[PDB]
RNA sequence: UAACUGAAGAGUUUGAUCAUGGCUCAGAUUGAACGCUGGCGGCAGGCUUAACACAUGCAAGUCGAGCGGGGGAAGGUAGCUUGCUACCGGACCUAGCGGCGGACGGGUGAGUAAUGCUUAGGAAUCUGCCUAUUAGUGGGGGACAACAUCUCGAAAGGGAUGCUAAUACCGCAUACGUCCUACGGGAGAAAGCAGGGGAUCUUCGGACCUUGCGCUAAUAGAUGAGCCUAAGUCGGAUUAGCUAGUUGGUGGGGUAAAGGCCUACCAAGGCGACGAUCUGUAGCGGGUCUGAGAGGAUGAUCCGCCACACUGGGACUGAGACACGGCCCAGACUCCUACGGGAGGCAGCAGUGGGGAAUAUUGGACAAUGGGGGGAACCCUGAUCCAGCCAUGCCGCGUGUGUGAAGAAGGCCUUAUGGUUGUAAAGCACUUUAAGCGAGGAGGAGGCUACUCUAGUUAAUACCUAGGGAUAGUGGACGUUACUCGCAGAAUAAGCACCGGCUAACUCUGUGCCAGCAGCCGCGGUAAUACAGAGGGUGCGAGCGUUAAUCGGAUUUACUGGGCGUAAAGCGUGCGUAGGCGGCUUAUUAAGUCGGAUGUGAAAUCCCCGAGCUUAACUUGGGAAUUGCAUUCGAUACUGGUGAGCUAG
């Protein structure tokens, strides 16, 4: 299934921005209620926690921003797990190599949600392929086009129009003006931020 | 549950029976015939039952009522202790 | 190439039979001391060549009565 | 008597048949003396078809095995094939 | 290139404290059940209890190219008040005799502690159909179902007499192989049918020839079954002696085959503390779950072996049974009956009653893969394939996306003003997955008939057996199949548990040692964040909780890997039997131990690299692994065996 809800609740309870308000305005300016929790309760995020919280917190907010379900996160782990290397990093890797989230950061979709809907009505084309699922992992030198319905669209000019505003990764290279790009391989870690931190996650799934 | 066939192959049973008891029977009377003269005794005599009896269980061998084996211990067993006499 | 099996006799009352007893020396399988364990088999020798106390080879052959499927081949040592 | 013929094999709508040499009266699925060979009805892409063994498939043709007519029609596919 | 990379603790004994020690909790998993809720698809699973009793239908038939009879539909010739009659032969069908099948396929786990299973070996055996080779298929005869006649009973099925064919049965003849043999010799089989052509030619629709399917004797292969040995395989000593065909031998009997398998005699043996005998429980393995590993638990679904078919005892037929839908006998039960007589066994697929917390349709087809019959056409097949039902499990998808405050309204809180539901909602713009409607449309079908060619039959370009090419015809239950393209519109779609500590998430009200909550410590006598509601949250999500059960945590059975002064724990103390262990040197052996090679360790399953599934589940190709067992060849430090020497015990 999907989780369908107030994001900024989501955000501000993770107590960092997520980046599901598509930017378009700043998001503290958007929210206006950073570093204080939603609710009746609710403390400043200077508050202590405990071990096993930090932990759970950690796989929370990695969740909330790929938007991945618990079952479908810990089958990931445990593919890691058996992946030879760094089982942290490898879980990055196969979290950032999804077709839905490949398509955002390629640039044709103004949020992951917009991009999982488009592939879910099949606006997106795995090479020649017109597929529907956003749980599909990107294989390398793969080729995400635009299909011809897709094509002519103004909520898909308003979307190339932002990412232009945004810096293309340098691992995709796509063509707006053919609404089509290529995928290299997996981002490094090093290419991914460091904000996030892999270790707690891997502790949480070892206990 | 009984069907056709199950009863033709019945009435079949019962009729070979028959027939094999008598062939079977007859096999073993020349058998015995043959022991009792051994048991009297007397070599040209046991010889004789001897020579008169191995036709009757070749030919039933070969017919399959009794096996060729069984049919060649007999043979050979009689003929010794025929032997034996004299 | 028959099995052949080395033991000592342990009986000889029998007619044209013997009994030896062969004994093995095997790991225990869950705590590893080495120890000794035997097993008692009936022979066939037709002469009654062997007897109680001495060292005999024994093979492996077709059963001879109820009990009896090994037979004699020479006596190692004679008691 | 000794025979060649089609194991299934697979999940429903998409059979996969192994080429067993087995006794007649073993159940289709079950014993068999050997396996010589496999036929996937419905291969794309890289699969592969048709995978025979002919020198045992002669082997037991001369120790008096009888293909079925499935498993002759694919011999005679191999031999064209080869 | 790879085939492994793996080990966490917390609560509770006391005014403190440390140790010992039990109880409880966090994890994984299930053929699950129950409670609240519930959209779709793919792949799997679905009476664990009563081996309880069963209504009804179906699950083993095929061959007329083995044989004689019998039956209906048509056709022809001659005669005729109204197209028909009387006779003729051809095709078709089948009650009976006969051949093959029925012993496979399918179900279950009652019994079985070794008559079984697993691993490794062996010699004394039989083996239908299939493959290869060798020698043959000559000539006669008697029965007997059908049929005809007569009879019993309401029927179902019975009884008597007279016929009759054969690839049904039996004698005689012959015998490359084959059996016995005293080594000289003796003994034993079989069946025909179909088609073609010489155009010979009729003791009559014949005789001769080839071919094909058959039949008899025999060897070998393959297949399948029977038999033997070694090691391993659950608990009990509040179960220590057990066994007289018992243990062995000789003569005889018997079996396909070794054997006390049977029997007469002879002898007194045989098993047991390395657990005999008795007793309790149980189908066994590959595997499966758990675990860092060792280990522990387990035998649904898939595969191999075993045993069983209402209870018990038997054989018959046959290559093969002591035979789930065969026969006989005994027992219990049920059914029909006109009271003379009869019939039956779902642990085969559906289904019924009963039991239980609990597990589904009285469906379709032989189209695909197999099985039985047949020369073929073709028939049979609840195996199988396909459909129906069930969130029972796993995997995938949806229940909208972007917007947008001058922070709306309402609920709740309040230190009565402000805060929280909150970008939430409203309004704006926009796409349409899935489902809903319409048109197209693969694949599972390899093949077969028609035309015509190349090789073989050898008297015969005939007939028949193998290959080839394009066309015409032909065949699918699932199937309104998967899949592709059109139109409508956010329109058809979210619940469950919890918020004192273990353990992530706190407040108000109502209520007070009552109602009650409770896995453990605990909470509850008017300011309970532990009871009921409400707000807000937290974790999951077409699911969420509880109960039941195994392993883990548990180093609380300690081989890896624990203890006995005071916590649980040294027998009151000696002597000694079986057993365990044992000083130094030297030579020999190679049992233990170590190394190499060969064979074996089925497949499936686990892991690794790939392929097909839009992805994943799933399916699949190869490899690794199977950590063992057996045979054989080597090494000699240590342990053991043997011979010899020595003195510190």
């Amino acid at each position: 299934a999907r989780y369908i809800g107030p994001k900024c609740k989501l955000s501000r309870r993770e107590g960092t921005d997520l980046q599901l308000k598509s930017g378009v305005k700043p998001f503290d300016v958007k929210t206006k209620k950073a570093n204080k929790a939603p609710g009746q309760h609710g403390q400043a995020r200077g508050g202590k926690q405990s071990e096993y919280s930090l932990q759970l917190r950690e796989k929370q907010k990695v969740r909330r921003i790929y938007g991945v379900l618990e079952r479908q996160f810990s089958n990931y782990y445990k593919e890691a797990a058996r992946v030879k290397g760094a089982t942290g990093e490898n879980l990055l890797k196969l979290l950032e190599s999804r077709l839905d989230n490949v398509v955002y950061r390629m640039g044709f979709g103004s949020t992951r949600a917009e991009a999982r809907q488009l592939v879910s009505h099949r606006s997106i084309t795995l090479n020649g392929r017109r597929v529907n699922i956003a749980s599909i992992q990107v294989k390398a030198g793969d080729v995400i086009a635009v299909h011809e319905g897709a094509k002519q669209q103004l909520r898909i000019k308003n979307a190339i129009e932002l990412a232009a505003q945004r810096g293309i990764p340098a691992w995709i290279e796509v063509d707006h003006s053919k609404l089509e790009g290529t995928f290299k391989a997996a981002p490094d870690r090093s290419d991914l931020p460091a904000e996030i931190n892999e270790s707690l996650i891997v502790e949480l799934y070892s206990k | 549950a009984n069907s056709a066939q199950a009863k033709k192959r019945a009435r079949q049973n019962v009729k070979a029976r028959k027939h094999n008891a008598s062939l079977r029977s007859m096999v073993r009377t020349y058998i015995k015939r043959t022991l009792s003269a051994i048991a009297g005794g007397d070599y040209a005599v046991a010889t004789e039952a001897y020579k008169k009896a191995v036709p009757v269980i070749d030919r039933m061998a070969d017919k399959g009522i009794i096996h060729k084996n069984k049919a060649a211990r007999h043979k050979s067993r009689l003929n010794a202790q025929v032997k034996a006499l004299a | 190439t028959v099995r052949t099996l080395t033991g000592k006799v342990v009986s000889d009352k029998m007619d044209k039979s013997i009994v030896v007893l062969i004994e093995r020396r095997v790991q225990h399988p869950l705590y590893g001391k080495s120890i000794r364990r035997s097993t008692k088999l009936h022979a066939h020798d037709e002469n009654n060549v062997a007897k109680i106390g001495d060292v005999v080879t024994i093979k492996e052959s077709r059963p001879i009565s109820k009990t009896k499927a090994w037979t004699l081949v020479e006596v190692v040592e004679a008691a | 008597m000794v025979v060649i013929r089609l194991a299934r094999g697979g999940a429903k709508k998409r059979p996969f048949y192994q080429i067993v040499v087995t006794d007649s009266r073993n159940a289709r699925d079950g014993r068999f003396i050997e396996r010589i060979g496999f036929f996937n009805p419905t291969a794309q892409g890289q699969a592969e078809k048709l995978r025979l063994d002919a020198d045992r498939f002669a082997h037991w043709v001369s120790q008096g095995a009888q293909p079925s007519e499935r498993v002759a029609s694919l011999a005679a596919q191999a031999k064209k094939a080869t």
